[PDB]
């Protein structure tokens, strides 16, 4: 339930700093890492996107007028960066909403069935919602078609 | 999963299993080809 | 499994003229046809199926 | 190595004529009155001809892969 | 790898316009008519007849590059005449030629079969 960011480094213990924003002491095993998101989604009371590395400033919750560097986020908790603060190494944490602005068709093989290049065969190699590009069996070309035109050919 | 190889020498299609090392079971040969593809293949005729 | 690769008889076989003298006037151009593939209105179909087994 | 289906300038058809060039030369026909007896008039279709190698016979004394 | 498919020279681009035409402002009654996907055939024949127009002061034509498909035709016309006018007449005395001829053409057939 609990996600938090090391702050301090020692000999023997460790100083995380947890989403919360307490303090608590543990130890070099007990400890096990996690994944950074290195994308994620959050929401805002200005109602706008936020992602990390955005310079945001905490006009409300625990710190007022604080301003940091995003470094990680959770759904309603994320991470701040700074190197103007003594207090936690630098690294608080404050709430998001707080928080204010400061490939199916890959591979297969397909007959284009309308336009100038009816009847060619190719095989898909990148295909967004919309548009595919098509390896040509005959031209040495590969092509982007709408996929609209495409039809699979089945064994 | 039959994976038919073609002997150089006598022409003998012949099952191979990957790790069975190649060699034609009539003549012993060491040289196989493998056979053409079964997927569609089309030309414009240009 | 001729001595000559695909292209090689595909590109000989467009180049075979065809008795077009009062079909070509009928039919549409495959671009234009509503079909999805090939049809009567719009193509002329061909095969071709021969075996070597005499010496 | 085959010889071409239509004459490279003009377009004009050479390939239905390699067979019957090669009999009327054996039947003692000088090349240019074979060329002429076969209706190749212009020295484009006539170059087709003569000078073709009909190097697919060659292709052919190779046993091939699949019996 | 950079080739363009055949069928380009031909066939109009989604939103391609057939023909477009611009005024000239050099000179009074001058158009630029821009023809997309045609080449010397309609170009030549088209500036030919407007040169029979004895309205028509100047008329030509141009491909501006050979590896594009698109030809720009000029004409300028006395003050008592238009490019477009011009322009349409031309192809209409065009296609009254070639019916005829084609008219003509049958009836040579004709005799020269029959005998
Ligand atoms: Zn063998
Ligand atoms: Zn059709
Ligand atoms: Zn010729």
């Amino acid at each position: 339930q609990t996600v938090g960011v090391i702050v301090r480094l020692e000999r023997e213990t460790f100083q995380v700093l947890n989403m919360y924003g307490k303090v608590v002491t543990v130890r070099h095993q007990a400890v096990t890492r996690k994944k950074d998101n290195r994308f994620a989604v959050a929401l805002d009371s200005e109602q706008n996107n936020i992602h990390v590395k955005d310079i945001v400033k905490v006009i409300d919750g625990p710190h007022s007028g604080r301003e940091g560097e995003i470094r990680h986020l959770f759904r309603s908790f994320a991470f701040l960066h700074c190197k103007k603060l003594v207090e936690n190494g630098g690294m608080f944490v404050c709430k998001t909403r707080h928080l204010v602005l400061a490939n199916e068709l890959i591979g297969q093989t397909v007959r284009i069935s309308q336009g100038p290049y009816k009847g060619y065969i190719g095989v898909v190699k990148d295909a967004t919602e919309s548009t595919a590009r098509v390896e040509l069996h005959s031209t040495c070309q590969t092509i982007s078609v709408d996929r609209q035109r495409l039809t699979t050919v089945g064994s | 999963q039959p994976m038919i190889y073609i002997c150089g020498e006598c022409h003998t299609e012949n099952e191979i299993k990957s790790r069975d090392p190649i060699r034609c079971r009539e003549c012993g040969y060491r040289i196989m080809y493998k056979k053409r593809t079964k997927r569609l293949v089309v030309f414009d005729a240009r | 499994s001729s001595v000559l690769h695909d292209e090689f008889i595909a590109h000989r076989l467009g180049l075979i003229p065809l008795t077009s003298d009062d079909i070509v006037d009928k039919l549409q151009y495959s671009r234009d046809c509503t079909c999805e593939e090939f049809c009567p209105e719009c193509s002329v179909e061909f095969t071709l199926d021969v075996r070597c087994n005499e010496d | 190595m085959i010889i071409p289906v239509r004459c490279f300038t003009c377009g004009k058809i050479v390939g239905n004529k390699w067979e019957a060039y090669l009999g009327l030369l054996q039947a003692e026909y000088t090349e240019g009155d074979a060329l002429d007896a076969l209706g190749l008039k212009r020295y484009c279709c006539r170059r087709m001809l003569l000078a073709h190698v009909d190097l697919i016979e060659k292709l052919l004394n190779y046993a091939p892969l699949e019996k | 790898m950079n080739a363009p498919p055949a069928f380009e020279s031909f066939l109009l681009f989604e939103g391609e316009k057939k023909i477009t035409i611009n005024k000239d402002t050099k000179v009074p009654n001058a158009c630029l008519f821009t023809i997309n996907k045609e080449d010397h055939t309609l170009g030549n024949i088209i500036k030919s007849q407007l040169l029979k127009d004895p309205q028509v002061l100047f008329a030509g034509y141009k491909v501006p590059h050979p590896l594009e498909h698109k030809i720009i035709i000029r004409v300028q016309t006395t003050p008592d005449y238009s490019p477009q006018e011009a322009f349409t007449n031309a192809i209409t005395d065009l296609i009254s030629e070639l019916s005829l001829l084609e008219e003509r053409f049958r009836v040579a057939i004709k005799d020269k079969q029959e005998g």
